[PDB]
């Protein structure tokens, strides 16, 4: 009634972004496809020779 | 000290909570459904729903 009456008395936000490190970037991309071309082509090339080891081992 | 009725010098306007005015023990003014709490003037509110 008096005294204390003189002055007066959720679910998600869902943010993204967190306590990471900042990101940079660049534009001077990608030989790399052409070394699984080199890598595999000189995988054959190995397997083309041991051949050619055995075709003159049977002469 | 200084003498509030006579120096200016007011305080204690923040205590008051309310008046009413009320004519003839039946005109209560302003009335016409003019403020938000027609029959009287509410100054300050220790509760606010």
């Amino acid at each position: 009634a008096a005294a204390a009456m003189t002055a007066t008395r959720m679910p998600s936000s869902g943010s993204s972004p967190s306590v990471p490190s900042s990101i940079i970037a660049e534009e001077k991309l990608l030989a790399l496809l052409a070394e699984l071309e080199a890598l595999s082509r000189q995988l054959a090339a190995l397997t083309q020779q041991v051949s050619e080891l055995r075709e003159q081992q049977q002469q | 000290g200084s003498i509030p009725y006579l120096d200016g010098t007011f305080y204690l306007n923040h205590t008051f909570k309310k008046v009413s005015i009320m004519f003839d023990s039946s005109v209560s003014w302003p009335g016409n459904d003019r403020l938000l709490t027609p029959n009287e003037f509410e100054i300050k509110r220790s509760v606010d729903g």
